[PDB]
């Protein structure tokens, strides 16, 4: 149980944080204590923060809008039927709040970047039948224009002429 | 959306954006003339940092009587439905990254223009 | 110094110097021939006669959809139908008249 | 990609130069980064240089006399409580790929010119990433000369030079 | 199969679907990949070429020896000159988006930017032959430069 | 240009036909940095001047005309954008009197008085900047078109609409032979 709070600021989250949940009846339907909820999540959140100061009210404004997202009602639901500890949802992030259509997008879009930013490899013809000298082994690649040899793993660089 | 210069109506210059302090409302003012008027648009100045610009409102239909330019008869226009339609590139200095074409119906008086 | 593209069939692409001056000095093609000169006026009074809209008296809001005519580097006049106009100056010079 | 070599990069190396032509590094990660690219693709965007134009897609300027009003369709101001803002709108993709939040931009843009103006971020699940950048105590001009020069440079994440 | 290829990469271009190379703008990926297939195809003609010669022959004697020559001028010879870049690129465009007033706009083939397909035994078209100049004046002109600096 | 505080130069080299007078060039640039503030480079002035003052000076007090003869559509706002920083730029001049102050104020040989100075601004207007459109009494609407014109090149190459002009391309090159060189 959430203790009870006597600061206005407080009081006010909490009722805002209850009225959030309590958008799409969700309460009813997992026969959640919605008030319940809303005071250990301000309570979650005043521990984090410890200050009423301009980062609670900006994070428990955040939680609200999480929680009241129609675009993803799944959250709400969860939080509702206990999959998210209050604990949890004030200590997540907008990123692990955010629904699944959203999170499997920004994961495709973080992919293709990660990919993008990398650095094509320099092409040749790979074979073993060079000995690199610098590592003993066999694979590497080569590139006829003078034969250049490039070790593969050891990476050794030669010319044959 | 964008927004437009509008000139004064008695010494047709530039009218700058004022916020009457009084009324709470935006109006355009002369810098000679004191010509007032109630803004419509409320809005003063957006920028497109994409700069995303259809090529399609540069295209124009001459283009299509041109000797030097391709010809293909796979792309047949879609309002005359005519066959033979040109293509090129967007042809404009800052191509960001694209190829992609622009056909344009060979025909008089249809002058259409199209992407695929 | 470099051969640019344009320099085909009027300068010829092999002739040059091989020193310091590689690329600069150069030589006309066998088939090159040098424009020595003339006057626009007949031109001048040529388009005049058609339906070209001289500059000094032409609504602004008319250039738009118009071309726009330079001779010699000289903006005069306004046209509404360069597919024609064109059509018509290409047959006068190939008759030479 | 471009070094450069040869009667340049000589001259360069004798002629020591103030600015070289091609100057680059090779940073070698340390951590377990140095074998999954995944734990480098952050290292390489905190050491690459990011600002709001590299992330930012349109900035249109509004005369909104009433913050509750909000010309715009827009239902984020009425929750979160001068008559003019910037609704400066942030691309997704670019975001993602930097892998940045609305809440340390906000504090930076926020902290970079003190505590006069109040940017209203937007949460992350709205599909457009809308801000509001307001002036409260030549005003009208005073939005452009902001925005400009923050759009220029502001350094979300990153350094300079880089 | 060269020509094929190219022309295959070009319509994907044109279509969309060549995706942009890490590191790389679309234009520069398309490029990389053309100028790839064209390096493949003329390595592959003169290993044919080379492949192909005899003990008597004279150019691979002199080559082998290491005398004066090498494999790519053999290849050169026989098999097909190859890319005329300039400036480390293509051909450019001199004209409005067009190498020479032969081609059409918009004409990024193999032999409309420089591929002379042909070998110094059986002649030059004139274009490839124009373009195989400006590769000579550019060599040129680098030589001077390098001498002066 | 880079390698200079214009991000773009709208050079024209004017002559009108083997005349007494050399040819005059005019170099109206625009600063790269407000931004985007459109300059110009007239004969016999050291230092630049706005395109708007210029334009005034020719006669044009009213901005519609003036926008009318540099853009040539007004329903395309994108382009607007760039000349509304240059134009407020220049909003302390709308005579045409205290436009040619402003501009032979700039002369290589300033009048001592303000008359002279109006003189030299004028005849500078007419005679050396742009001969080749026309150097008569009453030409000024001919001259302003042209100008209008290379200020519009200069605004549909900033928004990249249309390509640079290739500085080698012969197309913009012509030789002269013997007779122009005995002519000079
Ligand atoms: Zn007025
Ligand atoms: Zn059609």
């Amino acid at each position: 149980r959430a203790p009870s709070t006597s600061d206005s600021v407080r009081l006010k989250c909490r009722e805002m944080l209850a009225a959030a949940l309590r958008t799409g009846d969700d309460y009813i339907a997992i026969g959640a204590d919605e008030e319940e909820l809303g005071s250990q999540i301000e309570e979650a959140i005043y521990q984090e923060i410890r200050n009423t100061d301009m980062k609670y009210k900006n994070r428990v404004r955040s939680r609200i809008s999480n929680l009241k997202d129609a675009k993803n009602p799944n959250l709400r639901k969860n939080v509702l039927c206990g999959n998210i500890p209050p604990d949890l949802f004030a200590r997540m992030t907008a990123e692990e709040m955010a629904s699944d259509e959203l999170k499997e997008m920004r994961k495709n879009l973080t992919k293709e970047a990660i990919r993008e930013h990398q650095m094509a490899k320099t092409g040749g013809t790979q074979t073993d039948l060079f000995t690199c000298g610098k590592c003993k082994k066999k694979n590497c690649t080569y590139t006829q224009v003078t034969t250049f040899v490039v070790c593969n793993e050891c990476g050794n660089r030669w010319k044959f002429c | 959306g964008f927004v437009g210069i509008r000139f004064c109506q008695e010494c047709n210059n530039m009218l700058y954006p004022k916020e009457d302090k009084e009324n709470r409302i935006l109006l355009y003012a002369c810098r000679n003339c004191d010509y007032q008027q109630e803004a419509d648009n409320s809005c003063i100045y957006v920028n497109k940092i994409t700069h995303e610009v259809d090529e399609l409102t540069q295209i124009i239909a001459d283009v299509s009587q041109d000797p030097t330019l391709p010809r293909t008869e796979d792309h047949p226009c879609q309002k005359c439905g005519h066959k033979e339609a040109v293509f090129f590139q967007s042809h404009s200095a800052r191509a960001e990254d694209a190829m992609r074409l622009y056909y344009v119906c060979t025909a008089p008086h249809c002058g259409h223009r199209w992407t695929e | 110094r470099q051969l640019h593209n344009t320099l085909w069939g009027m300068v010829c692409p092999a002739e040059t110097p091989e020193g310091h001056a590689v690329g600069l000095v150069k030589n006309l093609a066998l088939m090159a021939y040098i424009s020595v000169g003339s006057q626009p006026s007949p031109i001048l009074e040529f388009l005049e006669e058609w339906s070209m809209e001289n500059l000094e008296e032409i609504s602004p809001a008319a250039i738009a959809d118009a071309t726009k005519i330079f001779v010699n580097g000289c903006w005069v006049g306004i046209h509404k139908d360069p597919e024609q106009l064109m059509n018509t100056l290409r047959k006068l010079r190939r008759q030479m008249d | 990609k471009n070094v450069t070599l040869g009667v340049p990069r000589l001259k360069e190396l004798i002629n020591i130069s103030k600015k070289p032509k091609t100057p680059s590094l090779t940073v070698f990660l340390l951590g377990q980064s140095a074998r999954d690219a995944e734990r480098a693709k952050d290292i390489l965007c905190r050491l690459e240089h990011t600002t709001l134009r590299k992330v930012t897609a349109n900035t249109a300027i509004y005369y909104d006399p009433n913050p509750q009003s909000t010309v715009v369709a827009e239902d984020q101001e009425w929750v979160n409580v001068s008559p003019w803002l910037l609704r400066v709108e942030l691309d997704r993709k670019h975001m993602t790929d930097r892998k940045l939040t609305m809440e340390q931009i906000a504090e930076k843009i926020n902290a970079g010119f003190g505590d006069d103006l109040n940017c209203i971020f937007n949460d992350d699940n709205a599909e457009k990433l809308v801000l509001r950048i307001r002036i409260m105590n030549d005003d009208d001009v005073f939005l452009r000369c902001i925005e400009s020069n923050m759009l220029t440079d502001m350094t979300l994440q990153g350094i300079e030079q880089i | 199969k060269a020509k094929q290829d190219v022309i295959e990469v070009i319509e994907k271009a044109h279509n969309n679907e060549l995706e942009p190379t890490p590191g790389n703008t679309l234009r520069q990926t398309f490029e990389n990949q053309v100028n790839r297939i064209l390096n493949d195809a003329r390595d592959k003609t003169g290993s044919s070429a080379q492949k192909s010669l005899s003990e008597y022959n004279n150019f691979k004697s002199m080559v082998v020896s290491g005398a004066k020559g090498s494999k790519i001028n053999i290849s050169q010879v026989i098999a097909v000159v190859g890319q005329q870049n300039v400036e480390g690129k293509r051909i450019p465009f001199g004209f409005k988006h067009r190498t020479l007033p032969h081609f059409i706009k918009d004409d990024y083939g193999p032999e409309s930017r420089g591929f002379v397909e042909n070998s110094y035994l059986a002649g030059l078209t004139p274009t490839e032959f124009f373009f195989h100049a400006m590769g000579g004046r550019e060599g040129l002109i680098d030589t001077a430069v390098k001498t002066a600096e | 240009k880079k390698d200079s505080k214009y991000a773009y130069t709208g050079e024209c080299r004017s002559c009108l036909e083997n005349s007494s007078r050399p040819t005059s060039t005019i170099w109206v640039s625009m600063l790269a940095r407000i931004g985007q503030r459109i300059v110009a480079t007239l004969p016999y002035i050291k230092q630049e001047v706005p395109i708007i003052i210029v334009f005034r000076a020719l006669g044009f007090v009213s901005d519609r005309d003036i926008l009318e003869h540099i853009i040539y559509d007004f329903e395309d706002p994108e382009m607007m954008e760039m000349v509304k920083p240059s134009l407020d730029e220049a909003f302390v001049i709308q005579e045409q009197n205290v436009a040619l102050n402003f501009i032979g104020s700039r002369g290589a040989k300033p009048g001592v008085t303000k008359e002279k100075r109006i003189k030299y601004a004028k005849e500078v207007l007419q005679k050396e900047m742009l001969p080749h459109v026309g150097v008569s009494d009453f030409c000024e609407t001919k001259k302003a078109y042209f100008l209008g014109y290379m200020v519009h090149r200069l605004l549909l190459a900033a928004l990249g609409r249309r390509e640079l002009d290739d500085r080698d391309h012969y197309g913009n090159k012509r030789l002269d032979l013997a007779g122009p060189l005995l002519a000079f």
